[PDB]
């Protein structure tokens, strides 16, 4: 985390440096074969292009700050110190198809524009996204 | 020592997704400024923004803003490991942000009962298209709440639901702050 | 570039098939061109000789055969080398980039002095040519001449603002069309007719170009120069004028639409036809003299072809035209 | 360093089976519900390249109707069609999705991992990317037809009047769910590498090719949204009536400003993966390092920092940007783009090369991207690109880039990785085979049309007149389009022969100076990637586990310096 | 003490250590597990709560 | 606390481009290789503004241009080679310290 904390401030200098230059020059400066104004698409776009890369990487630096000295990050590490458990990863589920079928539906109900239809799309977005985050915790079966 | 601290993964994966919704966001802003520009080059922006209520905005905006700290008074509890101090203040940012959107909606039906639409103009276009994505937002968080509520109802708090909560709180921090540059730029930029 | 590039056939190999230029601008932008392909050239045979130095010489079997062993030398860093051929390309990209200013600046200027305007008006899917201004040394009359058709523009003005109270843009209605053109003199190309547009020799020219509908390109590849044509440009931050020094040759050019504008885009044709600056007067006066007088009579009046040379209407006919047949021989 | 202690009755890791002897439905319900970054990776690769083949179609119908003057067979709304979606399935549901499909089998290998941060994520973006296919596609079963103009959907010629169909609106939101698929694996892909790397393997220990997935990540993250938003903003306009895309709101050169800002870095985003493909596999078919590994990182940074600055280069002819602004900053892209082909060349120097299939196809890479970066440059000044914009010179321009990035690095990368994938090697007479049609095809295609477009055609056309000039070399064009699209017979005949007959891999690197980390295990790898991880110490730690006595040549010879680094003394305090 | 409420299933913890888990840090690299951290697997048998069946269909 | 520097033993060489000391974790660095990455749209504009003069245009605000873009070339290169120096400085005072430069 820590290496990679520190390379989202490149992106930020030089995103921040090109907005204000985009901006003052597109006002300022004169040309023949184009007109004099300031753009406003590029300069919004070119501010919060900066503000994506300044966000991950001032909150990726705020959590490093206060990471111990993991064996990912340390030069000389043995294997045997990331003994242990590394996390729940999911073996398996259905829903991340149903939520494509269920998004598929809700487009199509847009591109024909049925009320309905984007009706049942939000329904079925709803609850495939309700079940995949309920997968893990279905109470067992009682009498 | 009993183990090394290090990074939430489900945090990391949260901010990295935040990102997305900034530049999501990002075009509606163009599409508001162009249109904006253009609007003053004619001197006739203003004929529509007369048409807003600064003070019912603010009024939501409160409320919105009310309920973000809220759900931090919730996260609080919930790394605690207190769960029913999570469900309070859960449900309490469950009813402020419901109350956000149908007060929005109440804003709305107003604007359309006296004459600004879509169509009405392009500043109804743009109006509308901005602050409509961001209510969208605000139901997603709503739903994100109450989902967050049964998942504490089924399954028994250990610290992965703790995180799913905290998460969940991230979003809709967010979604308060891009309130808060949707209200400087529509009422008072305007 | 002001300097001529290479003579014969390096010149014809170097511009790889860029037409000559029928104007100043374009002969500038020809020798830029040429010049940066003797450089693209150049990179392009080192690059790829390494490359065929890596098959042909440093292979496995070579090195196996006068024993050089199992692995090669693990040289991983030259930092100094790694510093030069980082900044080589810098400094090569400042003086492409400086010769890029100036040439560019040499052909977008507006530091001339038109003496014929014309007002282009694409629409889907064809071209509406008219002579806005021309310039008393060369108009009917010996005075300076001025093309609009007052009733017909009054019109468009007025379409500003729809009387029945919609107007939803900016104040405006949607189907506003102030910003379009409608001189007195005008050549309006038809499925059947490719427009003609006449201008003279060594003489200044504006162009000014707008879209009815849609944008559309104004492109002729012997000015080696292409502008779209926006609807509302002044809107869309459209710079909508275009300048010419001079057209060098007279003749008779074809000009194409170049911006994808629909189904008929590959139809949009016209012929920009240059002819002497008097047979050009005399051309003006005559249209002048007869607002009833069809392109083809003016230009038959000064001796001119009747119709298109550089191109022809096409067929219309979505059966007949799979055997070749494509053009209608309207001529 | 620690020596562990040897023990007795040690048996190494049984290895898993080989692709073809599957049994009856062990597939399908797997393939429905799976969440191994491996299967979903595979899944990717096949799905692009169907699609592949599907929008090469299209292409081949295009080259056929423009081999002779006329409208032989195609109409002209069939043509508009036809050129559309070539584009779109090409760019959509080829380049991105196998982008993120090699990413997927290969970075959690690559770095030590077991799985990926978020699985049914990673699923979820697989299967949203194929109903964004199957949406986009389905624009060509109403009898109006598909979306009519480019894949650019310029504006108002995408608005509610000029363009009626539903087929538009099919397109449009077949590439918002393309969309939705790229982001969801960038997040995967980013916060994999930021958390499940294996001990000692920091950030400036992950090869090339992690690397290059970690900058288009993030840009992905930062445009996809961009060009979501920007979308259903015309999807807005179109169902709702509203007007923000209206040219008198200026609503022209505000889609095009908000496309290029996507578009750029799209191209972008599929051209540095498969420069991280080709570091990967010169290394191993020479012997030595990567040249250069630190400065590359700080290139393919560069690169995705300056791809935001550049994007309105696709915009000189309109009249409307900053001329000098963006043409700078496009000759500055192109300077660490360079920068690629000097660390090659230095792998390469004095190095052992051995001429295998992957090896090749990586050559004929360089060969390539090397002539469409040169016509690029050209189109960079704008006294140049008003006359080669929306000419034949720019479709010869984007095809010598794109081929040579999705399709040729590719190929290579399917030669490459084909063992660890299967646990079989490939044909290597087809190999060479396929090779030779794909170069034969694509330079006798698309090197004539540059001076087809230089001599006045315009890109989009479905019909000239004869005497323009343009028919015998649309004809020598056409004739090796048809060419280029035999080169797939025998790759297919290849993947499907050697999948399931194809000869056994034996070892865990059967090229056998295989540098990252993948190559350190199994093939094809167990469920959770690594029966056993090596120390970790290089960026190429494969190479130090199979050759230990060349360590010492290894850290030797890496400098040009006399740096001295050997006579150093003991710097611990002590060994504890 | 009972100046807050802590869940049954949360685990063993020292205040000196800061939180199990807080927004920025865990104590998992992965995800944190929904079974709880203090239980191991795997169990036996008897306390799975699993009873196979026994079943036979007529021939 | 922070961490104490890795043990080597006589005749060991390592390759540690994110050590402790490395200067690539400091971030002082990246900063100044994004000012150093900026500094060259100073000289784009230089460029720009006396070309354009050259050939007879924008003769109206050239000089400011090329002012503009000169200063901005200046402050953009010394600021990011002192962020970068100071990014350094560990690394220096670690190889004056001990034998290795890896
Ligand atoms: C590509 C698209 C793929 C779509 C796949 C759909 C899968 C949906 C969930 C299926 C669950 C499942 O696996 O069933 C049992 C079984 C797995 O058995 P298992 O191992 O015991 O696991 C069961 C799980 O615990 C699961 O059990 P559970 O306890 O979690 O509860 C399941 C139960 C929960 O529900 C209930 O209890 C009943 C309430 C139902 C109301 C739903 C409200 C909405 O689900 C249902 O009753 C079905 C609801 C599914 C909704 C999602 C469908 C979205 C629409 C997609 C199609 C639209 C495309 C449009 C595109 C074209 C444009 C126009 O799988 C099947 O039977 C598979 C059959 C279908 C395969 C599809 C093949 C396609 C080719
Ligand atoms: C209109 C007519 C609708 C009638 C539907 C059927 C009514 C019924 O049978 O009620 C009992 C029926 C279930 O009672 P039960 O004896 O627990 O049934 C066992 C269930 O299979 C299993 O149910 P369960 O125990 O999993 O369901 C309770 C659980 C999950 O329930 C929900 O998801 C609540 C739905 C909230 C609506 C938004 O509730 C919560 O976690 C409450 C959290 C707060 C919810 C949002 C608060 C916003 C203010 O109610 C529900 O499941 C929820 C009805 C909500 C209506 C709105
Ligand atoms: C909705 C789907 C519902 C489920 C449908 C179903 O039954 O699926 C399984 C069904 C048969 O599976 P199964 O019989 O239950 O499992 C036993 C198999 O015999 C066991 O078969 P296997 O695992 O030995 O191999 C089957 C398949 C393996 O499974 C797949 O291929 C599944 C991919 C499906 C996604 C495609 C979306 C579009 O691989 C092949 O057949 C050979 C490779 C095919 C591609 C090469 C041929 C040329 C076309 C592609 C161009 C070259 C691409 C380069 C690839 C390089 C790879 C490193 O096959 C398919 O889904 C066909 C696709
Ligand atoms: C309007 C848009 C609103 C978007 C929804 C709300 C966003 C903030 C949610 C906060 C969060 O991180 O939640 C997951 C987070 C995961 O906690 P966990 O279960 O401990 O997961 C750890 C496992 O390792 C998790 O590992 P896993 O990979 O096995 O599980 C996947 C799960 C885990 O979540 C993550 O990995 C979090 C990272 C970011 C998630 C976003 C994925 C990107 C989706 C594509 C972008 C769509 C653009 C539009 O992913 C999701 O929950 C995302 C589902 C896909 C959403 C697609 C919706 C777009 C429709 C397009 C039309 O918290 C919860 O699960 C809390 C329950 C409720 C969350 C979802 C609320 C749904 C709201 C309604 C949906 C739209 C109407
Ligand atoms: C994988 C996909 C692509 C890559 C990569 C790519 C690379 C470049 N392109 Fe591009 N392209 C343009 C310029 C460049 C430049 C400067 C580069 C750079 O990556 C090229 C640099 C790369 C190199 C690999 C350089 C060679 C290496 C060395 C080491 C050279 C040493 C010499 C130096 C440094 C000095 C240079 C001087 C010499 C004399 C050679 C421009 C404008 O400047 C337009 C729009 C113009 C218009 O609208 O007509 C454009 C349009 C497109 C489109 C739009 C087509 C559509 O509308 O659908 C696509 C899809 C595309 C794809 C791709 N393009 N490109
Ligand atoms: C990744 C990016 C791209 C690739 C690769 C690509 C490949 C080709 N291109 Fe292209 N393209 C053109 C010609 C070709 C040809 C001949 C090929 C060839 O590589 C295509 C041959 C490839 C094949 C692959 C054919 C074999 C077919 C098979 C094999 C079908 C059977 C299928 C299956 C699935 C069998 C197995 C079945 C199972 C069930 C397993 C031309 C002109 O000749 C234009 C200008 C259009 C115009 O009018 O301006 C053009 C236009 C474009 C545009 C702009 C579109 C627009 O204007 O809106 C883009 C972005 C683009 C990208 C790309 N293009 N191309
Ligand atoms: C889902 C569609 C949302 C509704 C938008 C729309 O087009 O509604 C029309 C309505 C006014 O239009 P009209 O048809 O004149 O109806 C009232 C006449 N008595 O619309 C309006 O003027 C109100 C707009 C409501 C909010 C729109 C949210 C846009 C979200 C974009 C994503
Ligand atoms: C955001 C994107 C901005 C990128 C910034 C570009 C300028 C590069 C400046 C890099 C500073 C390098 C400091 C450093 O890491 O030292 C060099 C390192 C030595 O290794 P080591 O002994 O481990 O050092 C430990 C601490 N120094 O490793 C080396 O000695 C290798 C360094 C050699 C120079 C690298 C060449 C990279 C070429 C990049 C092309 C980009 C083109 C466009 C920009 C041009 C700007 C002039
Ligand atoms: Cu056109
Ligand atoms: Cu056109
Ligand atoms: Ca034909
Ligand atoms: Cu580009
Ligand atoms: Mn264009």
């Amino acid at each position: 985390m820590k290496s990679s904390a520190k390379l989202m401030y490149g992106p930020t200098v030089f995103m921040a440096a090109m907005a204000v230059i985009y901006i003052f020059a597109t006002m300022h400066v004169s040309d023949g074969g184009s007109v004099k104004g300031v753009e406003w698409v590029g300069s919004v776009a070119l501010v919060l292009s900066a503000g994506l890369t300044l966000m991950l990487g001032v909150y990726l630096h705020f959590t490093e700050v206060r990471v111990d000295v993991l064996p990912e990050d340390w030069e000389e590490a043995e294997v045997a110190d990331k003994a242990g458990t590394l996390g729940f990863f999911s073996p398996s589920s259905i829903w991340p198809a149903a939520m494509s079928g269920a998004v598929g539906f809700l487009a199509f109900g847009v591109v024909y524009f049925h009320y309905w239809m984007i009706a049942v799309g939000l329904m079925l977005l709803i609850f495939t996204i309700t079940k995949l985050n309920l997968q893990y915790g279905v109470p067992k079966e009682k009498h | 020592v009993a183990a090394l601290n290090r990074p939430n993964m489900v945090s990391v994966g949260t901010i990295v997704f935040l990102s997305q919704e900034l530049m999501f966001f990002a075009g509606l802003f163009a599409m508001y400024f162009v249109s904006r520009a253009n609007g003053l080059a004619n001197g006739s922006w203003g004929e529509q923004t007369d048409h807003l209520n600064v003070p019912y905005a603010l009024l939501i905006t409160v409320i919105l803003v009310s309920s973000s700290v809220t759900c931090q008074f919730g996260v609080f509890a919930a790394e605690r490991g207190d769960v029913y101090g999570l469900r309070k203040w859960f449900l309490v940012t469950i009813i402020l942000g419901s109350i956000f959107v149908i007060g929005q909606g109440y804003e709305y039906i107003t604007l359309v009962g006296h004459g600004l639409t879509i169509q009405s103009s392009v500043y109804g276009s743009a109006f509308f298209i901005t602050t409509g994505f961001h209510a969208l937002h605000v139901i997603a968080g709503v739903m994100a709440f109450v989902v967050v509520l049964m998942r504490i109802h089924k399954s028994k708090f250990t610290p992965a639901q703790a995180t799913a909560a905290m998460v969940v709180s991230y979003y809709w921090h967010f979604v308060d702050v891009v309130w808060i540059g949707l209200f400087i730029t529509i009422y008072f930029i305007q | 570039c002001e300097v001529a590039p290479p003579g014969g056939v390096l010149g014809d190999f170097l511009r790889m098939g860029w037409p000559d230029g029928i104007t100043p601008e374009a002969v500038a932008m020809g020798n830029f061109w040429s010049w940066v392909w003797v450089a693209a050239w150049i990179i392009g045979i080192i690059m790829w000789g390494l490359f065929l130095t890596a098959i042909f010489a440093w292979g496995a079997k070579r090195a196996e055969k006068r024993g050089e062993g199992e692995f090669p030398k693990q040289l991983q860093y030259n930092v100094p080398l790694e510093l030069v051929l980082t900044i080589v390309p810098i400094i090569i990209v400042m003086v492409l980039f400086f010769f890029t200013v100036q040439t560019q600046d040499k052909v977008t200027a507006l530091d001339k002095n038109p003496e014929v305007t014309v007002d282009v008006t694409a629409y889907q899917w064809n071209w509406k040519f008219g002579y806005s201004e021309i310039d008393g040394s060369l108009a009917p009359g010996g005075q300076d001449y001025q093309g609009s058709d007052p009733e017909r523009q009054a019109a468009a003005e007025a379409s500003k603002k729809d009387p029945s109270g919609d107007n939803p843009i900016h104040g405006n209605s949607k189907s506003d069309v102030s910003y379009l053109e409608f001189n007195r003199i005008e050549t309006l190309g038809t499925t059947d007719e490719i427009p003609v547009m006449v201008l003279p020799v060594n003489t200044p020219i504006e162009f000014n170009l707008a879209s009815a509908d849609v944008a559309h390109s104004f492109w002729v590849p012997e000015f080696l120069f292409k502008r779209d044509a926006y609807a509302h440009p002044e809107a869309n931050k459209s710079q909508r004028v275009f300048q010419i020094e001079e057209i060098t040759e007279e003749g008779a050019f074809v000009g194409r639409c170049a911006e994808m504008c629909g189904t008929y885009h590959a139809m949009m044709n016209f012929e920009l036809r240059v002819v002497d600056r008097d047979s050009f007067a005399e051309y003006i006066s005559f249209r002048d003299s007869n607002p009833d007088a069809t392109n083809a009579q003016a230009l038959e009046h000064i001796g001119q072809a009747p119709y298109a040379t550089s191109t022809s209407p096409f067929v219309s006919d979505r059966t007949a035209t799979r055997d070749g047949e494509n053009t209608q021989s309207n001529a | 360093t620690a020596v562990a202690p040897r023990v007795d009755g040690h048996v190494a890791p049984q290895r898993p089976e080989p692709t073809g002897h599957a049994r009856k439905g062990s597939k399908a319900w797997l393939m429905m519900t799976t969440t191994d970054h491996k299967q979903l990776g595979i899944m990717y690769i096949i799905m692009s390249f169907s699609f592949f083949f599907l929008g090469g179609l299209m292409a081949l119908l295009i080259r056929a109707e423009l081999f002779t003057p006329g409208l032989q067979f195609l109409s002209n709304e069939q043509f508009n069609q036809l050129f559309t979606m070539h584009g779109t399935v090409m760019l959509l549901l080829y380049g991105t999705p196998i982008v993120w499909g090699f990413a997927n089998y290969v970075l959690p290998l690559q770095i030590g991992a077991p799985d990926v941060a978020f699985p049914r994520l990673n699923a979820f973006g697989f299967w949203i990317t194929t109903v964004g296919g199957v949406a986009m596609l389905t624009g060509f079963l109403t009898p109006g037809g598909a979306a009519d103009f480019g894949w650019t959907m310029y504006s108002p010629l995408s608005d509610a009047i000029h363009s009626p169909g539903l087929g538009s609106d099919m397109w449009i939101v077949g590439v918002g769910a393309t969309g939705i698929g790229s982001v969801a694996s960038a997040i995967n892909m980013l916060t994999t590498i930021l958390c499940l790397r294996a001990p000692g393997m920091t950030m400036f220990r992950m090869p090339i090719f992690t690397w290059n997935i970690f900058v288009v990540s993030v840009l992905a993250l930062l445009i996809f949204p961009l060009l979501l938003a920007a979308a259903l903003g015309v999807l807005y306009d179109r169902k709702l009536g509203g007007h923000l895309y209206d040219p008198a709101n200026g609503g022209s050169l505000l889609w095009q400003h908000l496309f290029w800002f996507f578009g750029h870095p799209e191209v972008y985003v599929l051209a540095l993966p498969f420069f991280g493909i080709v570091s990967e596999i010169i290394p191993v078919f020479s012997r030595k390092p990567m040249f250069g590994y630190v400065g590359l990182i700080f290139a393919t940074l560069s690169i995705g920092a300056l791809s935001m600055a550049v994007w309105a280069h696709h915009m000189f002819v309109t009249g409307a940007v900053l001329l000098p602004f963006f043409s700078f900053m496009t000759f500055l892209i192109s300077v660490p783009t360079g920068v690629k082909f000097f660390n090659w060349v230095g792998t390469m120097w004095k190095g052992h090369i051995t001429w295998e299939t992957p090896m090749i196809w990586s050559v004929g890479f360089m060969a390539t991207f090397l002539f469409g970066g040169l016509t690029g440059i050209m189109l960079a000044s704008p006294p140049l690109d008003f006359h080669l914009a929306d000419s034949y010179f720019l479709i010869a321009h984007f095809h010598y880039t794109l081929f040579g990035t999705v399709v040729f690095a590719s190929c290579a990368g399917v030669y490459f990785w084909f063992p660890k994938m299967t646990g079989r090697m490939m044909d290597e007479r087809l190999g060479k085979i396929h090779f030779w049609l794909t170069f034969v095809g694509f330079h006798g295609t698309f090197l004539i049309q540059h001076w087809v477009g230089n001599m006045g055609m315009p890109r989009r056309y479905a019909d000239y007149l004869d005497s323009d000039g343009f028919t015998i070399y649309n004809q020598i064009s056409t004739v090796f389009s048809f060419l280029l699209g035999l080169s797939v017979i025998p790759f297919i005949w290849n993947v499907f022969k050697s999948w399931r007959y194809g000869e056994l891999v034996t070892v865990d690197d059967p090229w056998g100076y295989g540098n990252s980390l993948e190559w350190a295990t199994s093939c094809p790898p167990p469920r959770h990637n690594f029966a056993s991880l090596p120390r970790i110490r290089s960026e190429r730690p494969a190479f130090e586990l199979h050759y230990p006595h060349m360590i010492e040549r290894m850290r030797a010879e890496a400098h040009t310096g006399h740096h001295d680094d050997i006579n150093a003394p003991e710097l611990g305090t002590a060994p504890a | 003490e009972k100046k807050h409420f802590v869940d049954p299933a949360w685990p063993e913890h020292n205040p000196a250590d800061g939180h199990v888990v807080t927004e920025l840090i865990s104590k998992v690299a992965g995800a944190s597990s929904p079974w709880g951290d203090d239980k191991e697997f795997p169990v036996s048998a008897e306390e799975t709560g699993y009873v196979h069946p026994y079943t036979r269909i007529n021939r | 606390p922070a961490p104490e520097r890795m043990h080597y033993i006589k005749g060991y060489v390592p390759v540690a481009y994110s050590s402790p000391h490395s200067s690539l974790e400091r971030s002082a660095t990246w900063l100044g290789m994004g000012f150093l990455l900026t500094a060259l749209a100073g000289v784009g504009a230089v460029l720009f503004a006396v070309g354009a003069n050259s050939v007879g245009q924008q003769q109206e605000h050239w000089v400011l241009y090329s002012i503009i873009g000169v200063v901005f070339a200046v402050v953009c290169t010394v600021l990011g080679t002192v962020l970068i120096i100071k990014g350094r400085a560990p690394y220096n005072r670690y190889v004056k310290e001990t034998g290795r430069t890896q």
